[PDB]
DNA sequence: TATATATATATGTGTATATATACACACATACATATACA
DNA sequence: TATATGTATGTGTGTATATATACACATATATATATATA
C-alpha cells in the first residue's frame, strides 16, 4: 500500500512572519531555516514572528487560507528499494546501527530533489527518513542528554536562567505553576506545561539519594522522600520554590 | 463413473442409515454400571460405532412398538 | 519501621532456616550469604555520554577525561573577563 | 422456555436489585430433566431418529405444565441464582484505594486506633511524612495506632439521596439510592471501619465490633474544606448513626 | 474448472447452473438393462435412488455427496423439473415431472457448451406453503437461499464466482461471513482470524479458516460451519475450538484474577463467542442424509491440527476482559465510508482532540470554501499521542 | 385518561483524582528446549 | 530427571507527544415510571 499510494500527509507552516504593511506572510517549515534566515537580517524591529506549536493554534483567517488550498498541500509517499535498510536502522531493535548513523548531522536537501518534491508532489520514504526522523533524533539527543560543562540539560538551563531573572528584585517565593508560567514566557519554551512543572519539582528536590546533590532551588513544602523515590511530592499548586 | 447400488451394499457403505460405520466420538454417550446394588448412569469417554448401537436400538424399539400396539388388546 | 530519612527494615524467619540460607545461598569473597539472600549490593556502572558545545554527542571513558576537558574553558573565560 | 419465563419473573421479584437480566442459560444450566412418554404425529430428521420434528405450538396450544412443578423448580433455581449473585460477582476481594491500615486494626487493642481521613493524596504525603518521625518525636503517633484514607475531594451528601418508607408495622425504614450505594469513597470507609446500616450502635458490645473506634478528619482550613466537606461528613454520620 | 455457480429463485422457480464438465451424455448399460429401454447417465443421476459417483467414496474425499440420493430428493419434491447438461459436443435436455412419476425421454443435440443446470418448481402446497408463495414466505425463502449462496462463496475456490439472482455473492472470506452475521449485535467489532493447519496428509491438504467475534452482548455460544460445502450445525470441530479456547481462558483467568479460587467452565468461557469455521475435512461421516451433524473421533484434531497461538491469545484476552467486567472513540464517520464511492474518501488521522477541533472547524466552511472538502468524503480519527512501533514487538 | 411517584439534565465557580505513548540499557523474572541420560 | 540454553517479558530514569475523572451549588425542564379508576 506504500507502493500504491495509500499513505498521505498534509503540509502546514511552523513559523509565519508578518511584515508591517504588506499582506503576505513568510512561511518557514523548519526551525533551522528560520534561524539561518533571522540571523541574516539587520533590523527585525517591526516583524511579528508567530510560532505554531500544534495545529490547533491557527487562527480563523489562517485556517480559511489553508483550507482554500487543501489539495494544493497534500503529499503522497512513494516506496523506494533502499528503504528497508533505513526502516531497519531507525526503528529496529539494534542500537549500534543507530549509534553509527547518528554521529554526523542531517544532509541538506538538493535543488533537483526540492523541485521534484514541490512539482510532482510525491515523497520518497528514504528522503523523509534521512531528514525528518534523523533531525528529530538529533533533537532528542540535545534535549535528553546533559552538556559536560555545566552538567544540565536544555530545560534545566532555561529553568536556571529564568530563576535568576525572576527572583532578582527580592527572593520572594512563588508556586511551581506560576514560576513555570514565568519561565515559559521569558525563556521562550515551546512545549507542554506538565513536563516543565515536573522538571521544576525534580530540580528542587533534596533527600538522601536524590539526583541532585547541589540543587539550584530551595524547596518549600512537601517534596517527597527516599521511600517512594521522590515520586510522592505534592501537586504544583501546593509546593513552592525559592 | 456412475454407479447404481442396491439397498444391501448401500447400507454397508453409507452412514445415512444408522450413523457412522466406524468408531467416532459420540457426545453424551452413557452406560449403566452396577456399584454394589446401585445402578449409576456414567459417561463412556471412548469412541464407539453409532451404527453398532443402532442395530441394538432398532430391535429394541421394534419390541416396545409391539408392546404399545398390544397394550389395549387381549394378548 | 523506617523514619523519614533513615532505613529500618525488620524481617521474620520461620524457625530453623538460617542454616539452609547459609548452605543454599552460597558465599563468594565478593558478597556475603546474607547479602546474597537480601539483595544487598549493586554495581556502580557508568555510561559517560554527553553532548558537546556546537552540538553533537561525545563519549568519554573516565571522569578524568571530563575534568581535563573542562579546565581550559574556565581558564579562557577568566582571561576574557 | 416455560421454566425460564417463571424463573425470570420470580428472580426480578426476589431481587431488590431489579435491573439484572438473565436468559435461558442462566435459568436452565443447573437442571437435569427426564421426559418419558408418547407424542402422536411427530416426525424425525432421519432413520436414526436423533431429533423429533414438530410445531412448537402443539405444546403451547394443547399441553400444560402443572404449576406446582414449575413453582418448585423456579424456587430451587432462584435459590442458586441468588447464591451466585452473592458469590461470583461478589466474591473475595482486596483493600480499598489509597488506604494504609494500622498494625492494630480489628484486634485486641482495636478500640485505641485512629483513622486519619485526609482530603486527597498530597495530604496523605504530609501525614506519611509526619507519622514516621521515628526517634525525633517519642511523644507523637505512628502507624502502630493510626491509619490513612482519602476522602476523594468532596463528599456526596446523603441527606437528599435517601427516602423514608414508613412500614405497616409502624417502625419506619430508610432506603438509600443506587447512586449513593455505589459511591466508592463511602463504600470504602464503611468497609474500613466495619460499619453496619441496621445497627444503631447504642450499647457498647455492638460498638466494640468496629474495626477501629474513632475517625479523625484531617482537612484544610479554608472554608471550602473546613466548612463544606467536614459538614457533609458530619451530616452523613448524623443521618445514619447519630449515637 | 468450475468458474461459476449461478443460483436463482424467482416466482417460485428455483435454478442452479455450474460450468465445469457436464454430466456424461452416454448410455448407462446396467441402468438400461434394468429399465429394458435406453437410459442415459443424467437420468440415473437424477431419477435412480442410491446412484452416483460417490457410492465408493475415498477416505480422502472432501465432497459432501456420498449417498446418491440428494438429486432424486429434489426431483421427488418437484411439480416439474428440467435437467440440462452439455459436455462440449452434445447438449442433453430431460424433463422430470410429477414428483418423479413422469420421466420424459431426453432430447440430445449438438452443442459446444459445457455446463449443468437443474431448474424446478417445488410442491409448495404439499409442503405447507401457499400457492403461489405469500409475500412473507417468498421473502423468507429468498433470504435463506441468499444466505446459503454467501456460505458457498466463502467455501468455494478462488476461481469460482457464486451468483444469486444474477448478482455475485460478496462474502468470499470467513471474515466477511462473521461481519454479515454480527452486523447488528456487534457492528464495528474485532474479528479474530486463524488458519488451522495440520501436518499430515490428507488433513494438511485442507486448512480450516476461522473468524470469531467476542462481545458482551452475545447471550450464548454460537457457530456457523460450512464443512465440505455442508451448512452443518453440530460436529467435534466446534468442540475442538471450544475446549482449546476454554483451557487457555481458565489458565489466564486464574492468572489475572487475584481471587485465585473461582472456577469457570466452558459456558462461561464461550458464551460471548461467535465463530465461523469454513473448509474441508477428509474422512468425515454424517448422522443422516440431511447432514446436520458430522461424525468423527475428537482425537483427529488433537493429533493432527493446531490452532495458531496468536488467535488463541487474542480470543482469551477478549474473553477474560469480559469476565472481569461482568464480575464488576473519537471517530467521526464520513457519509460515504464503506459504500459505492468508498474509494473516493479520505481519513484525516489527527494527533489529539484539539487537532480534531481544528479539522472540524475547517471541514464545515460551507460557502466560504465552495471548492474545499467536507464530511461527505472525509473522516476523522485520533492517533492517541505517539504510535507504538511494531518493529520491536513482533 | 387520569394523579402521583422516583430518578434525571444543564449552567458558572469551586473542591479533588488521574494515563497511555517514544527513547536506551542493565537487571529481574519465566520458561523450555534440548541432551546426556535415567 | 536433572541440566543448561536459547527463547520471551518486564519495570525504570528524563524529556517529549496526546488525553481522562469525581464532587458542591439552584432551578427550569424532561422522559418515562407509576396508582386506582374501571
Amino acid at each position: 500500500l506504500i507502493i500504491h499510494g495509500f499513505v498521505k500527509r498534509l503540509l502546514t507552516p511552523l513559523i509565519r512572519v508578518y511584515e508591517k504593511g504588506k499582506t503576505m506572510p513568510v512561511e518557514f517549515y523548519y526551525e533551522q531555516e528560520f534561524d539561518a534566515w533571522a540571523k541574516k537580517q539587520t533590523s527585525l524591529a517591526n516583524h511579528t514572528v508567530k510560532y505554531y506549536k500544534g495545529l490547533a493554534a491557527h487562527d480563523t483567517h489562517e485556517v480559511k487560507s489553508m483550507f482554500k488550498h487543501f489539495d494544493n498541500m497534500v503529499y503522497t509517499f512513494t516506496l523506494d528499494d533502499s528503504a528497508k535498510e533505513l526502516f531497519h536502522i531507525y526503528f529496529g531493535g539494534e542500537s549500534e546501527l543507530r549509534k553509527r548513523e547518528l554521529c554526523t548531522g542531517v544532509v541538506p536537501l538538493t535543488e533537483t530533489q526540492t523541485q521534484s518534491i514541490h512539482s510532482v508532489r510525491r515523497i520518497p520514504c528514504s528522503l523523509h527518513l534521512q531528514v525528518d526522523t534523523k533531525a528529530y533524533k538529533l533533537d532528542a539527543i540535545e534535549r535528553q542528554i546533559p552538556n559536560f560543562l555545566d552538567g544540565m540539560t536544555r530545560a534545566r538551563r532555561k529553568i536556571l536562567a529564568g530563576g535568576v531573572k525572576c527572583f532578582a528584585s527580592n527572593n520572594r517565593e512563588r508556586k511551581v505553576f506560576q514560576f513555570g508560567g514565568y519561565v515559559a514566557d521569558h525563556m521562550f519554551y515551546h512545549h507542554g506545561d506538565m513536563s516543565l512543572n515536573t522538571s521544576i519539582i525534580k530540580a528542587a528536590q533534596y533527600y538522601p539519594g536524590s539526583s541532585h546533590l547541589y540543587p539550584v532551588f530551595i524547596g518549600i513544602g512537601s517534596f517527597g522522600s527516599r521511600h517512594l523515590g521522590g515520586k510522592d511530592a505534592g501537586s504544583p499548586r501546593y509546593i513552592s520554590v525559592q | 463413473a456412475f454407479e447404481i447400488s442396491d439397498f444391501k451394499e448401500h447400507a454397508k457403505k453409507k452412514s445415512m442409515w444408522a450413523g457412522a460405520l466406524n468408531k467416532v466420538t459420540i457426545s453424551g454417550l452413557m452406560g449403566v454400571f452396577t456399584e454394589d446394588e446401585d445402578l449409576m448412569a456414567l459417561p463412556i469417554h471412548r469412541d464407539h460405532c453409532p451404527a453398532l448401537l443402532k442395530i441394538f436400538d432398532e430391535i429394541i424399539v421394534n419390541a416396545t412398538d409391539h408392546e404399545r400396539a398390544c397394550h389395549n388388546k387381549t394378548k | 519501621y523506617s523514619s523519614s530519612e533513615t532505613i529500618e527494615i525488620l524481617v521474620k524467619l520461620k524457625p530453623n532456616s538460617l542454616n539452609r540460607i547459609v548452605e543454599e545461598f552460597k558465599e563468594t569473597e565478593e558478597q556475603d550469604s546474607i547479602e546474597n539472600f537480601l539483595r544487598l549490593r549493586n554495581c556502580l556502572h557508568s555510561h559517560l555520554n554527553f553532548v558537546k558545545p556546537k552540538g553533537g554527542i561525545i563519549e568519554f571513558n573516565t571522569y578524568y577525561e571530563i575534568l581535563y576537558a573542562w579546565l581550559p574553558y574556565r581558564r579562557e573565560l577568566y582571561q576574557k573577563r | 422456555k416455560t421454566i425460564n419465563e417463571m424463573v425470570v419473573k420470580k428472580f426480578q421479584q426476589t431481587i431488590k436489585d431489579k435491573n439484572r437480566k438473565t436468559t435461558l442459560r442462566d435459568s436452565c444450566s443447573n437442571i437435569f430433566i427426564v421426559i418419558v412418554g408418547s407424542i402422536p404425529g411427530i416426525e424425525w430428521t432421519g432413520q436414526r431418529k436423533d431429533e423429533l420434528s414438530i410445531a412448537e405450538n402443539v405444546f403451547k396450544t394443547h399441553y400444560s405444565i402443572p404449576s406446582s412443578f414449575l413453582t418448585s423448580m423456579t424456587k430451587s433455581i432462584v435459590d442458586i441464582l441468588l447464591q451466585s449473585i452473592s458469590k461470583k460477582d461478589n466474591h473475595k476481594q482486596v483493600d480499598v484505594d489509597k488506604y494504609t491500615r494500622a498494625r492494630n486494626a480489628g484486634g485486641k487493642r482495636a478500640q485505641d486506633c485512629m483513622l486519619l481521613a485526609a482530603e486527597g493524596d498530597s495530604a496523605l504525603s504530609l501525614l506519611r511524612t509526619g507519622l514516621t518521625l521515628g526517634k525525633s518525636n517519642p511523644s507523637g503517633p505512628s502507624f502502630d495506632f493510626c491509619g490513612m484514607i482519602s476522602l476523594g475531594g468532596v463528599i456526596m451528601n446523603a441527606c437528599k439521596k435517601v427516602t423514608n418508607i414508613t412500614t405497616d408495622s409502624g417502625e419506619t425504614i430508610m432506603v438509600r439510592n443506587e447512586q449513593l450505594t455505589n459511591n466508592k469513597v463511602l463504600q470504602g470507609i464503611v468497609q474500613v471501619l466495619g460499619l453496619d446500616f441496621n445497627c444503631h450502635y447504642k450499647t457498647q458490645e455492638e460498638r466494640a465490633k468496629l474495626r477501629y473506634g474513632c475517625i479523625v478528619a484531617c482537612v484544610d482550613q479554608d472554608l471550602d474544606g473546613c466548612g463544606k466537606i467536614l459538614g457533609l461528613l458530619l451530616a452523613y454520620f448524623h443521618l445514619f448513626w447519630p449515637q | 474448472k468450475v468458474t461459476y455457480i449461478k443460483i436463482s429463485f424467482d416466482k417460485g422457480v428455483f435454478s442452479c447452473e455450474n460450468d465445469g464438465p457436464g454430466i456424461p451424455i452416454a448410455k448407462h448399460e446396467q441402468a438400461s438393462l434394468i429399465a429394458k429401454r435406453d437410459v442415459y447417465v443424467p437420468e440415473v443421476a437424477s431419477c435412480h435412488f442410491l446412484a452416483g459417483t460417490n457410492i465408493n467414496k475415498a477416505k480422502d474425499c472432501i465432497k459432501g455427496g456420498t449417498n446418491g440420493v440428494g438429486l432424486k430428493l429434489a426431483m421427488v419434491h418437484s411439480q416439474w423439473a428440467i435437467l440440462t447438461t452439455a459436455d462440449g459436443a452434445q447438449k442433453y435436455v430431460q424433463h422430470i415431472n410429477q414428483r418423479l412419476d413422469i420421466i420424459e425421454p431426453p432430447t440430445i443435440t449438438p452443442s459446444r457448451e459445457m455446463f449443468t443446470r437443474i431448474e424446478l418448481m417445488p410442491v409448495y402446497q404439499e409442503l405447507g406453503y401457499a400457492e403461489p408463495l405469500s409475500e412473507t414466505e417468498q421473502a423468507d425463502l429468498s433470504a435463506w437461499i441468499y444466505l446459503r449462496a454467501c456460505q458457498c462463496a466463502a467455501y468455494v475456490g478462488k476461481g469460482t464466482t457464486i451468483y444469486y439472482n444474477d448478482k455475485p455473492c460478496r462474502t468470499g472470506s470467513v471474515m466477511a461471513l462473521a461481519k454479515m452475521y454480527t452486523l447488528l449485535s456487534a457492528p464495528n467489532s474485532t474479528i479474530h482470524t486463524a488458519t488451522i493447519k495440520a501436518d499430515a496428509k490428507p488433513y494438511s491438504l485442507h486448512p480450516l479458516q476461522v473468524a470469531a467475534v467476542v462481545s458482551p452482548k452475545f447471550k450464548k455460544f454460537e457457530h456457523v460451519s460450512v464443512i465440505n460445502g455442508v451448512n452443518c450445525v453440530k460436529g467435534e470441530h466446534v468442540t475442538f475450538l471450544k475446549k482449546t479456547i476454554n483451557e487457555m481462558v481458565v489458565k489466564k483467568f486464574q492468572q489475572t484474577i487475584k481471587d485465585k479460587n473461582r472456577k469457570t467452565t466452558l459456558r462461561d468461557s464461550c458464551s460471548n463467542i461467535f465463530i465461523v469455521i469454513v473448509g474441508s475435512i477428509p474422512g468425515i461421516e454424517w448422522t443422516g442424509q440431511r447432514k446436520d451433524e458430522l461424525s468423527i473421533a475428537e482425537n483427529v484434531f488433537k493429533t493432527h491440527y493446531s490452532i495458531p497461538s496468536s488467535f488463541l491469545t487474542s480470543m482469551t484476552k477478549s474473553i477474560v476482559d469480559i469476565l472481569l467486567q461482568s464480575i464488576s472513540d473519537k471517530y467521526t464517520r464520513a457519509r460515504n465510508a464503506g459504500g459505492k464511492r468508498a474509494q473516493d474518501c479520505m481519513l484525516l488521522a489527527a494527533e489529539g482532540d484539539s487537532a480534531l477541533s481544528l479539522l472540524r472547524t475547517g471541514l464545515t466552511l460551507g460557502k466560504s470554501n465552495p471548492s474545499g472538502p467536507s464530511f461527505d468524503f472525509c473522516g476523522m480519527i485520533s492517533l492517541g499521542g505517539v504510535i507504538m512501533n511494531a518493529c520491536k514487538k513482533v
